[PDB]
């Protein structure tokens, strides 16, 4: 399917140059993001956690697109968690109910 | 207001939950608590109190902590 | 002298179910006060059986209708009109006048509750006990109805016996569900021989036994 450039974003491809790893990038890990290694993937989770590498990459891309106050911080601050909880997406963790904010919600 | 029970030549089979009880009376029939007699030459040994902790993951809404004691000879309270 | 006997020995009865027990007499029923020798009893947790109906033909005051002391003469009749979760225990009939106090064979009562799945809370052995040359793995089971269960102390998937056993409480006051605890006793020489320590308990409530394992040196 990867016949041209525009399909690279569609199929969520990541270059091997700096991310040689074939396993998993475990959460709560000291993972940096390479500068010259392209990440053509616009991958976002339909559930409310984006992961580490995609998380950092999307946060920096958002900081590029929009300022620090709006963008980046809304991407990772649970700022919309109150509004997400109001819209629904209720969840219980550690014995207490709490809202859940999802990638599509912060994008909207 | 006391009664006597005499035990001699003790043996391991003599260890029992001894009960003095009051009978033959309609005015007094309160049930006595008895006594614990354990027959063994071993001296009483202080328990080895080991404060076990839940090193593994705790329950979702509760914290479980256990107290372990071992190496105590007498079983009385 | 006046031998008291009971035919039933153990039974499981749900609450609100009528249960009847009869005790017989082998000698004269004469007492110190002249009443019948028999005295009914019910075992209670944390103590001895408590008297229910003494004098035989006289129903003791303060005893509810559940326990019937209508038995008179050589034969006696005791009932349990309704069963309570706290009425579990063994029932004694005995003579209290002469020297050889003859108790009945006893009928232990267990309360019939629904099967429940116990929870598992394992505890790694403390390093302080390891300094004593012994070890103790604690595998906890809680609030399950079926007391009948078997515990396997598989050390590196190898069951050991004769040193490690189980401990099970009695029926709880709140819900009459037993709780099980087993401890693995191993010497330091055997402790260093073995790396992974596992607790296996086969229980009817458990669909499959639940086992938690600790690698040596976790603490």
């Amino acid at each position: 399917n990867l016949t041209s450039f525009d399909k690279l974003i569609e199929n969520d491809v990541i270059t091997r140059r700096g991310y040689i790893d074939q396993g998993e990038y475990e959460r709560n890990g000291y993972h940096t993001i390479n500068l010259f290694s392209p990440i053509y993937s616009a991958l976002s989770s339909k559930i409310g956690t984006p992961g580490d590498l995609m998380g950092r990459r999307m946060a920096f891309e958002l900081l590029a697109a929009k300022g620090y106050k709006e963008g980046m911080v809304p991407y990772i601050s649970n700022q919309y968690e109150k509004e997400a909880k109001d819209r629904g997406s209720k969840i219980r963790s550690y014995g207490k109910e709490i809202g859940l904010v999802t990638d599509d919600l912060v994008l909207e | 207001n006391t009664a006597f029970l005499q035990m001699n030549s003790l043996k391991s089979d003599d260890t029992a939950m001894y009960y003095c009880v009051i009978r033959g009376d309609v005015y007094n029939r309160q049930w006595g608590q008895g006594t614990l007699v354990t027959v063994s030459s071993a001296s009483p040994t202080s328990p080895k109190v080991f404060p076990l902790s839940l090193c593994s993951t705790q329950p979702d809404g509760n914290v479980v902590i256990a107290c372990l004691v071992q190496g105590f000879f007498p079983q009385e309270p | 002298d006046i031998v008291m006997t009971q035919s039933p020995l153990s039974l499981s009865v749900t609450p609100g179910e009528p249960a009847s027990i009869s005790c017989r007499s082998s000698q004269s029923l004469l007492r110190r006060d002249g009443h019948n020798d028999l005295e009914w009893y019910l075992q209670k947790p944390g103590q001895s059986p408590q008297p229910l109906i003494y004098l035989g033909s006289t129903r003791a005051s303060g005893v509810p209708d559940r326990f019937s002391g209508s038995g008179s003469g050589t034969d006696f009749t005791l009932k349990i009109i309704r069963v309570e979760a706290e009425d579990a225990g063994t029932y004694y009939c005995m003579q209290n006048k002469q020297t050889p106090l003859t108790f009945g064979q006893g009928t232990r009562l267990e309360i019939k509750r629904t099967v429940a799945a116990p929870s598992v809370f394992i505890f790694p052995p403390s390093d302080e006990q390891l300094k004593s040359g012994t070890a103790s793995v604690v595998c906890l089971l809680n609030n399950f109805y079926p007391r009948e269960a078997k515990v396997q102390w598989k050390v590196d998937n190898a069951l050991q016996s004769g040193n490690s056993q189980e401990s099970v409480t009695e029926q709880d006051s709140k819900d009459s569900t037993y709780s099980l605890s087993s401890t693995l006793t191993l010497s330091k020489a055997d402790y260093e021989k073995h790396k992974v320590y596992a607790c296996e308990v086969t229980h009817q409530g458990l669909s499959s036994p639940v086992t938690k394992s600790f690698n040596r040196g976790e603490c």
